[PDB]
RNA sequence: AGGUUGACCUCGGAUCAGGUAGGAGGACCCGCUGAACUUAAGCAUAUCAAUAAGCGGAGGAAAAGAAACCAACAGGGAUUGCCCUAGUAACGGCGAGUGAAGCGGCAACAGCUCAAAUUUGAAAGCUGGCUUCGGCCCGCGUUGUAAUUUGGAGAGGAUGCUUU
RNA sequence: AAAGCUCCUUCGACGAGUCGAGUAGUUUGGGAAUGCUGCUCAAAAUGGGAGGUAAAUUUCUUCUAAAGCUAAAUACCGGCCA
């Protein structure tokens, strides 16, 4: 998978 | 975010894809009027980081000029004084045709401020470009802290000042060594530097 | 054609919390 | 060498308002030091080293201090410049003396701040006691935290007996030893390569 | 699957008996890169 | 007006004393919006994409399919901007997503995923990769057939 | 960080000062390579294609004229070093077609 | 009823509801355009001059401005202006001539906002209309309006204190 | 509810017919090192620009363009008051 950011929770 | 993928599209400019859809829009874009509104932008990513929004008070003005150099208006193209070794085919204007697109866009909508624009297509002929204007007397544009600096009367006709990013760029208002002459401007630098100043314990 | 007080007061949020936490404060350097 | 070729007539300065100009002056600054009364009227300096080989021998005053000068002192970078501490973002420490006389400096200045709370009814921990509130306070942080050694001391004393031997060979040799070897790096490690690749070839 | 209607070429235009390596249209029509296309292809769909 | 229901429902439980989550239900909904279907489809949630194929300009989806495929996601283009957005109270909507449905549904939806891909990727797996258009007028198509049989009868 | 001699001249030259290492700043890491712009980059690449100066570079590649086709990739691009990193883009096109085929 | 009934997109109309632009002034300011007399013995490089005339556009100042800077030092640190650098580096038929910038001292000092991220457990945003002033509608907008982030960082974590 | 401080495995998006090159005109002290515009070509990802003599190679130092706002110190043969 391609992630702008690491996301809360 | 799509508009990273249409960014990095709008980079490959040579690519099949992108040489069909500018050749058709060249084609539509040359059927309509030489000054006209575009309902959306076609570049939606260039207009947003040039910074339109899909807010009530920005328009998005589609605009082409004559392409080439600039022509003396003299009597059968002659000049009657000293020789110049030079004809008026090649004359330069020392302004884009993007800051030509925006005082005429400016001039059909006198009401609106001019934001910024940006190239969309081009031929032989014409370059065409997209003008986002912002309506300064609009109330979402007035309450808005981000860009109800354009109400201010100091930005009336800034395309018609060179305040816009193409005028700027014609200015040479850079930083450093290379811009000696000009970064904060060239006539007032020049009346700097030619002023004779004596004082009273001379 | 000017812009009224308050949308010339208007502020941003970013820039109403840092106004709330950190403002000019009221201070003196001893001598 | 008369520059009047041109029309020079049409920008010639005078300066007959040099005194109005001075008397503006001052009372801008007086109507600036009543509008910040109690504070200080100008913001807090650090000391920098000025570039170049002419001005490196001087120390003056910088345009603010650096983000690690501010974090070495413990002064958060949005609580600075709010009781009159300039901050600079561009400047960097490359070596520890700046930053120390540096840190030394806003840590005397935090030493002498008086900070009065936001709401007299309600003081904070961090606020200055009203009991300590009162002293004899200062108005130019130009003048009370000036550079005050912009120059090494140009005379010292010292026992004949810890003359240093200095250099071997003398100074004049030391130095046009330096300025042979730098013009010969180059030439020298080349030849050192060619030296190596002739070993390895016969070898 | 609705489909349009279909000219008779659908391949992407290219006229390789033609020698001219002059020129944009030349590089584009006349330059065979048929197995790049294909290794490329291939490549993406074993990766899929 | 089921948002404000839904509001009034949740502002009685905290001025009661319990919880938002205690009256109100997790959510199932179709995915929308452009930019967020993207971020869906790049973290590998979403479960079927369906993709407008009227969308002025076509380079806010003409990356998409290829997305799609990389991704592993199944995709179909359907006829209808303003068909989706009839889905997503919208005028038009570009595209829209399933990422997780509820348990009723989910039958039907693993159903309708097998479909899509049998009836319609399997079918387009040959004809994306060819060139449209190319199509002839009538007067040049009749040009052209009349010279074809001079030509054989000659 | 080499210590300076303290000299006015030569190799090391300058006043004797002990130096601080500096934590990388944010503004110096344009040009790091991230990877959702490799995917990105990547996708569009695939879908869009080649440049017709791309293609002829390609062909004299595949030909083996290295030296033609650095020249003509200088007379399109403008400078030698954005020509070197192109062909050297073309070359990694062209090595991976091939450990496809 | 489907040969119908609609949803969109684009383009129009209206003395439609509400708005705005033009002209003047132009000493100073931002641009465009642009001479010749003069000085070079004369004279097509040049000089006058990146000036006069002409054209467009603001304000009480304008402009510029928070480095794709200067530097090469033990490094300075947005912009502007004064002194100095300096008639210096440099450019120049057949030479008449032209001519900056870094550093340094001072006046004044002030810093920031977007695009590129999914709010996705809820477009949380906004123009207008009617109001009993509680709100309710017509809409804009997902081809993206709020909050968050802008490189000095930030996002995610950990952690324990402070702030309004 | 927001906000600040300390530390960190990891992540850390950053502006394209633009930059840059050739050529032409103009301009500059930058007639080897200047800027602007037109035509043609046309980028990249520790990448790019600059580092005032052309080029190749190996280094190093500095910032982070192609989006935007902002008082003051400065100018003032127009206007108004003194």
């Amino acid at each position: 998978a391609v992630s702008v950011r690491k996301r809360a929770g | 975010g799509a508009l990273k993928y249409l960014e990095e599209l709008s980079k490959k400019k040579q690519s099949d894809v992108v040489r069909f859809l500018l050749r058709v829009r060249c084609w539509e874009y040359r059927q309509l009027n030489v000054i006209h509104r575009a309902s959306r932008p076609s570049r939606p990513d260039k207009a947003r980081r040039l910074g339109y929004k899909a807010k009530q008070g920005y328009v998005i003005y589609r605009v082409r000029v004559r392409r080439g150099g600039r022509k003396r208006p003299v009597p059968k193209g002659a000049t009657y004084g000293k020789p110049t070794n030079q004809g008026v085919n090649q004359l330069k204007y020392q302004r884009s045709l993007r800051a030509t697109a925006e005082e005429r866009v400016g001039r059909r909508c006198s009401n609106l401020r001019v934001l910024n624009s940006y190239w969309v297509n081009q031929d032989s002929t014409y370059k065409y470009y997209e003008v986002i204007l912002v309506d300064p007397n609009h109330k979402a544009i007035r309450r808005d802290p981000r860009i109800n600096w354009i109400c201010n009367p100091v930005h009336k006709h800034r395309e018609c000042r060179g305040l816009t990013s193409t005028g700027k760029k014609s200015r040479g208002l850079n930083k450093g060594h290379r811009f000696n002459k000009t970064r904060a401007g060239r006539r007032k630098t020049w009346k700097r530097h030619n002023t004779l100043s004596l004082w009273r314990y001379r | 054609r000017r812009l009224s007080k308050e949308d010339a007061s208007r502020v941003l949020e970013k820039t109403k919390k840092r106004l709330t936490h950190f403002p000019q404060r009221k201070y003196a350097v001893k001598a | 060498n008369n520059h009047f070729r041109k029309h020079w007539q049409r920008r010639v300065r005078c300066h007959f308002d040099q005194p109005g100009k001075k008397v503006t002056r001052r009372l801008a600054r007086r109507a600036k030091a009543a509008a910040l009364a109690p504070r200080p009227v100008d913001k807090l300096r650090p000391i920098v080293r000025c570039p170049t080989v002419k001005y490196n021998r001087r120390t003056r005053l910088g345009r603010g201090f650096t983000l690690e000068e501010l974090k070495a002192a413990g002064i958060p970078r949005l609580l600075a410049p709010t009781i009159g501490i300039a901050v600079d973002h561009r400047r960097k420490n490359l070596s520890e003396e700046s930053l120390a006389a540096n840190v030394q400096r806003l840590k005397d200045y935090k030493a002498r701040l008086i900070l009065f709370p936001r709401k007299s009814n309600k003081p904070k921990k961090a606020d200055t006691p009203k009991d300590q509130q009162t002293a004899e306070t200062t108005t130019s942080l130009r003048t009370s935290f000036g550079v005050e050694q912009p120059l090494a001391p140009g005379f010292t004393e010292i026992s004949k007996s810890e003359i240093p031997a200095g250099i071997e060979g003398g100074a004049y040799r030391a130095l046009r030893k330096a300025r042979s070897d730098a013009r010969l790096v180059g030439v020298r490690e080349k030849r050192a390569k060619e030296k190596a690749e002739a070993e390895a070839n016969k070898k | 699957v609705l489909k349009p209607l279909t000219g008779d070429n659908t391949e992407a235009p290219k006229q390789h008996s033609q020698p001219s390596r002059k020129g944009k249209k030349a590089w584009r029509k006349n330059i065979d890169l048929t197995e790049v296309e294909q290794g490329l292809e291939e490549l993406n769909e074993q990766i899929i | 007006q089921e948002k404000k229901e839904r509001l009034l429902r949740e502002a009685t439980a905290i001025k009661e004393g319990k919880k938002k989550e205690d009256v109100s239900k997790k959510p199932y909904t179709v995915k929308y919006g452009l930019n967020h279907v993207v971020g869906l489809i790049e973290n590998k949630k979403a479960s079927l994409v369906l993709i407008a194929n009227d969308v002025d300009p076509i380079e806010l989806v003409v990356f998409l399919p290829a997305l799609c495929r990389k991704m592993g996601i199944p995709y179909a283009i359907i006829k209808g901007k303003a068909r989706l957005g009839t889905l997503v109270h919208k005028k038009t909507a570009a595209v829209v997503a399933i990422t997780e449905v509820r348990s009723e549904d989910k039958n039907e939806l693993a159903k309708l995923i097998s479909a899509v891909k049998e009836g319609y990727l399997e079918k387009v797996e040959d004809t994306r990769k060819r060139w449209g258009g190319g199509i002839m007028g009538f007067k040049a198509q009749k040009r052209e057939e009349k010279r074809k049989k001079s030509l054989e009868t000659a | 960080p080499v210590e300076r001699t303290g000299l006015i001249r030569g190799l090391n030259k300058g006043h004797k000062t002990t130096r601080r290492v500096l934590k990388e700043r944010p503004s110096r890491r344009k040009g790091a390579q991230s990877k959702r712009t490799q995917f990105v980059r990547s996708l569009i690449r695939e879908v869009a294609g080649l440049a017709p100066y791309e293609r002829r570079v390609i062909e004299l590649l595949r030909n083996g004229k290295d030296k033609r086709a650095r020249k003509f990739s200088k007379k399109k691009l403008g400078t030698f070093g954005r020509a070197k990193r192109k062909c050297e883009e073309l070359q990694r096109i062209i090595a991976e077609s091939r450990r496809a085929h």
